[PDB]
RNA sequence: GUAUGUCUAAAGUUAUGCUCUUAUUUACUAACAA
């Protein structure tokens, strides 16, 4: 059922809300809601700047500091957030205690999943569609494989299929070498070098066929 | 296949703040004497972008581990930026009290920044008045 | 061999330069004044160009703000007024480089071909052609009355800083970011030598008035270079100074380097002695970041250094004429050998 | 030395008469007609032959050649070219970076 | 994903590049030739008798105060 | 500094106004 | 509103302990309406506060035209 | 530690590792045939292997070690902790 | 419903703790119906 946002604050909900905090930051409000089914952006941000956030404190007041508290009533009349501030504490907390002075689970369970779920899930969709491609661009080859190996167990050699190039200058790289640029001139001969790496690479290509 | 295109109107942000950002990482490299990688100036570009958001709230940009001489560099840059920015939107509020052609968006888009800067003009008034009592 | 070239050092003597004094300041722009030029023909007035956009003319003698200028959108990187003819080019982030005509007070001919940002305009001296470089890695050789880019020399492997037009076979000194400089077969489209004596971005160049040389920057060090052979002449003794932002020299070899410290360097061209520092000033509101001079010239006479500010000043500098050997002296030069280039 | 005026004038003579020429080149290569009016023999061996220019169709393009075409610059730096800093920093160079 | 701009263009491909022939509307010949140089009542009441911040110029907080309200 | 022999000028508009040209246009008579 | 109008008194009661206690509140989004010339901010007080806000003001008018 | 020094003292721990167990030039064609020894060469090449699979299996212990969601941002937060 | 992007469009290149059965939710999607 839709309907209009509110509530109170349940610990799992509280959890989940400083989790998106850590994920998403201190100002997309909207996003920290969606992640809340019950709990609205403002109420949310509220939330946090009042309750939540850890750079906030809860411990009593000293004496001095009480000191300092009353006499800003005195002084700053009914003025909570420039008190709170100056006490350097959020203000709803400041005020009781100068009040003080003066004297189901499964719904619960189902964001949970969601929220885990999303949280772990930080890309956007053409991220997603990509990797999608590629796995099935994977399983596309290995079929084609498949089929080609099977032919040649079969008897028929079937030369693979080039990528449709895209364009008229679109490389293939096993043509010839991509983009040749030589070694500095010798300085030191490298003939028989040459050779036995000639060699090498030749022996490497007739182990690869034979294997 | 030598296309360049210019600057107009529709992109001259964007080139504005490329520019800006290769200025920036061009000084810190100059600065840094270790000679770091471009993978070490991802950090400090986003520190930059970073700053010039905080700057835009009204939050002051004190990030602790940094050097000093960097946190310098940035708040210069960010002020020319800043002032860029300022200057803007003042000849285009009267450019749009004269009632001449301007981009819809482009009127929205100074209406927004004549919002942040009347809010950070406001917050500072505010701190003024703490400061030096009323 | 290093001590046969130290006692050499010792035994000679860089001459007494009259040291520097703030004469003037005006806070003439809305933005950063990062090109400075001043017309070589007349010594009367001298166009700075803002982050603003708006290249703004100051006559030197009252101070005032003579004209502005406002044909381009983005920073006013650089700006060359030419003596040879009467020709203020220009150049910005908007990779225009457009030329001025102060015959009408207008802009003539935009040079189109830059891919990026273009730094900085030198224009030839001997010639009706213009070179360009900025962010594409490419110093650009325009031809003025065709506006067509002739050549382009490439070469180059990152920003292109400065660049500087000669008369001689080596037409063009491109100073980089790639931690280089180089001279140029122009003709050829080639680096003729290509001298790489620098750590970090060279950006901050300056050809000699009467001398056939150029000095160049880096983070700190600031070598002198001779370019008729391709040849080193000599380093300095930055080597506590900030990044230098622009280095003009004097006609009296009185070479300028700016700090992005903020210190006004001062140096003798000739040896290297740095026989002035000055700390400067910021207007009262600024950033202590702020306090950066972006830019710098000399006149013909060479008796008023010009430097923009980025406190969006324009700041001038007087020699003192009340100066002597034993009233003010300079900073007692000792080279310090602690494994150095002197 | 600052250079010779009378070797100032050769080099402005050789690299002036070259960006003419190549302005020259660039302006009658191109299709605009217009420009054409600010336009500022051979042997093969021992052996002689005579070079000329057949003038083509005012049609067909002039030059037929000339496509656009994407080419990847070999840098050919045959030639090394060293990259030489002195100096040698430890005291400072090792208490910056914890800074830095 | 999109991504901040750190190896420009560098116009070397561009050189190495075959020319295109096409007439650009700007290239088109303009200033042709160069220039060249020479060479009772008033007692009753209760009361009877620049900075290089472009957020904190006077200029600017006045018209701030302008367009607001 | 209102104190110092810096003198310190907070220009604002054209003395010349975008008229009389930077450089004149020399000629016969 | 609706509740408000479902359960009046209920309501009134709500106000009058709100005002005798609440003195903190649900901060103030802002905007900016775009007059062309000068743009006006706009105020978005949250709606708990705003009902209070409001019956404290009419209240306010009646009794202060009728004193 | 520069990599001043961290080359020099890298340099003599392979010196270390050593410490454990004719030219002739054709002037017109520039070819400076330094004929070695092709033992030591394949000594140097399987030392040389040794210890670049050594510093690979370094890591590979080091990665197998263990505030985060993905495999990357618990090394961010790695990456911030350590300061 | 689209931009857009892949796909096909035929001729043979000469080598020797679990399985199970179900009913319910919630989410997303749906040019499918209301």
């Amino acid at each position: 059922p839709i309907y209009v946002k509110g509530g109170v604050w349940t610990n799992v909900e509280d959890q989940i809300l400083k989790a998106a905090v850590q994920k998403y930051g201190t100002h997309q409000w909207s996003k920290v809601a969606s992640l809340l089914q019950k709990k609205t952006a403002r109420q949310s941000e509220l939330r946090w700047n009042e309750y939540l956030n850890p750079k906030l404190n809860f411990t009593e007041f000293s004496k001095e500091e009480d000191a300092q508290l009353l006499d800003l009533a005195r002084e700053l009349p009914n003025q909570w957030r420039t008190i709170a501030d100056m006490m350097a504490r959020p203000a709803q907390v400041c005020v009781e205690r100068y009040n003080r002075l003066l004297e189901l689970e499964d719904e619960e369970k189902e964001m949970l999943a969601e929220a885990r779920a999303r949280l772990l899930n930080t890309q956007g969709k053409k991220a997603t569609r990509k990797i999608r491609e590629r796995m099935l661009e994977e399983s596309k080859r290995i079929a084609e494989l498949q089929k080609r190996r099977e032919l040649k167990q079969a008897g028929i050699n079937v030369a693979i299929k080039k990528p449709k190039k895209k364009y008229g200058t679109d490389i293939d790289y096993n043509e010839d070498i991509v983009y040749e640029q030589a070694p500095m001139p010798g300085i030191y001969d490298t003939s028989t070098e040459d050779r036995q790496i000639k060699k090498k690479f030749e022996q490497f290509e007739r182990k690869v066929n034979r294997k | 296949n030598e296309i360049v295109k210019t600057t107009t109107k529709q992109r001259l942000d964007a080139y504005y703040d490329l520019e800006l950002r290769n200025s920036v990482m061009d000084d810190i490299l100059e600065m840094m004497p270790e000679s770091i990688r471009q993978k070490k100036a991802r950090t400090i570009l986003q520190h930059l972008s970073e700053a010039w958001r905080c700057w835009k709230a009204n939050i002051p940009w004190d990030v602790p581990g940094m050097p000093a001489p960097i946190k310098k560099i940035i708040e210069r840059y960010i002020k020319s930026k800043a002032d860029a920015w300022v200057s803007a939107a003042h000849y285009n509020r009267e450019r749009i009290k004269r009632g001449a052609h301007v981009e819809k968006t482009m009127v929205k888009k100074n209406l927004g920044r004549l919002t942040r800067l009347w809010i950070k003009n406001e917050q500072e008034r505010q701190r003024q008045i703490q400061k030096n009592g009323p | 061999l290093i001590v046969n070239r130290y006692e050499k050092l010792l035994s000679q003597r860089p001459e007494w330069h009259a040291p520097w004094k703030l004469s003037r300041v005006i806070n003439g722009h809305l933005g950063w004044v990062r090109c400075v030029a001043i017309d070589p023909v007349d010594n009367e007035w001298f166009i700075t160009g803002s982050n603003d956009t708006t290249m703004k003319v100051w006559d030197l003698a009252t101070g005032k703000l003579k004209t502005t200028l406002a044909g381009h959108v983005m920073t006013v990187r650089d700006v060359a007024v030419s003596d040879r003819h009467p020709y203020l080019f220009s150049v910005s982030e908007d990779k225009t480089v457009k030329c001025w005509d102060l015959e009408k007070n207008q802009i003539i001919r935009d040079y189109y071909g830059h891919l990026s940002g273009v730094r900085t305009v030198s224009i030839h001296p001997t010639l009706d052609l213009i070179a360009t470089a900025g962010r594409d890695s490419v110093i650009k050789l325009w031809d003025m009355r065709t506006r067509i880019p002739v050549i382009t020399l490439v070469g180059h492997k990152g920003p292109i800083n400065q660049v500087q037009c000669t008369p001689v076979d080596p037409q063009v000194v491109s100073s980089s970011t790639d931690a280089t400089v180089r001279l140029w077969d122009v003709v050829a489209g080639k680096t003729m030598k290509v001298l790489t004596h620098h750590k970090r971005s060279v950006r901050a160049t300056a050809l000699h008035p009467k001398e056939f040389s150029v000095a160049s920057a880096c983070t700190d060090d600031i070598r002198s270079w001779g370019l008729a052979e391709g040849s080193l002449l000599t380093n300095f003794e930055s080597e506590k100074t900030g990044i230098i932002n622009t280095l003009s020299i004097n006609q009296d070899d009185v070479l300028f380097a700016g700090g992005d410290n903020g210190v006004l360097s001062f140096y003798d061209y000739k040896s290297g002695h740095k026989y002035q520092s000055l700390a400067t000033r910021e207007m009262v509101g600024s950033l202590e970041g702020e306090r950066s001079v972006l830019c710098s010239t000399f006149d013909k006479t060479g008796l008023r250094l010009i430097t923009g500010e980025a406190d969006k000043s324009i700041k001038i500098w007087k020699q003192d004429e009340t100066a002597t050997k034993e009233s003010e002296p300079g900073l007692a030069w000792n080279p310090n050998l602690s494994a150095k280039r002197f | 030395p600052l250079p010779t005026k009378a070797e100032i004038q050769e080099c402005t003579a050789r690299t002036k008469s070259y960006i003419q020429r190549l302005v020259n080149a660039k302006l009658a290569n191109s299709n605009n007609r217009a420009s054409s009016r600010y336009v500022t023999l051979l042997l093969n061996n021992s052996h002689h032959i005579e070079v000329v220019s057949k003038q083509m169709d005012p049609l067909l393009p002039r030059f037929v050649g000339k496509k656009a075409r994407k080419v990847v610059a070999p840098t050919e730096n045959d030639e090394v070219v060293p990259v030489l800093h002195m100096d040698g920093s430890n005291d400072r160079g090792e208490a910056d970076p914890n800074e830095w | 994903s999109h991504r901040p701009q750190l190896e420009a263009r560098s116009g070397a491909k561009a050189a190495a590049y075959t020319p295109t022939g096409i007439e650009h509307a700007r290239l088109l010949p303009g200033h042709t030739t160069l220039k060249y140089r020479k060479f009772s009542w008033r007692k009753g009441t209760a009361f009877g008798r620049y900075i290089n911040d472009m957020t904190k110029s006077e200029y600017h907080q006045e018209f701030l105060h302008k367009h607001v309200r | 500094e209102v104190e110092v022999l810096m003198e310190t000028k907070n220009t604002q508009s054209p003395q010349t106004p975008l008229v009389e040209p930077v450089t004149e246009r020399t000629k016969l008579q | 509103i609706e509740e408000a109008y479902d359960n009046p008194h209920d309501t009134l009661n709500r106000i009058k302990k709100y005002l005798l206690t609440q003195r903190v509140f649900k901060p103030v989004d802002i905007t900016m309406m775009e007059n062309y010339q000068n743009i006006s901010p706009v105020y978005s007080v949250d709606p708990l506060e705003k009902i209070t806000d409001a019956y404290l003001d009419q209240y306010l008018w009646y009794e202060a035209d009728q004193r | 530690i520069s990599y001043d020094q961290l080359a020099k003292l890298s340099y003599e721990k392979t010196l270390r590792n050593l410490a454990t167990q004719k030219v002739q030039k054709d002037t017109k064609t520039g070819k400076i045939t330094i004929a070695d020894d092709d033992k030591l060469v394949n000594k140097l090449a399987v030392s040389l292997q040794s210890e670049s699979k050594k510093r690979y299996e370094a890591r590979k212990r080091q990665m197998q070690n263990a505030s985060f969601i993905n495999d990357k941002n618990k090394q961010f937060n790695e990456k911030l902790s350590r300061e």
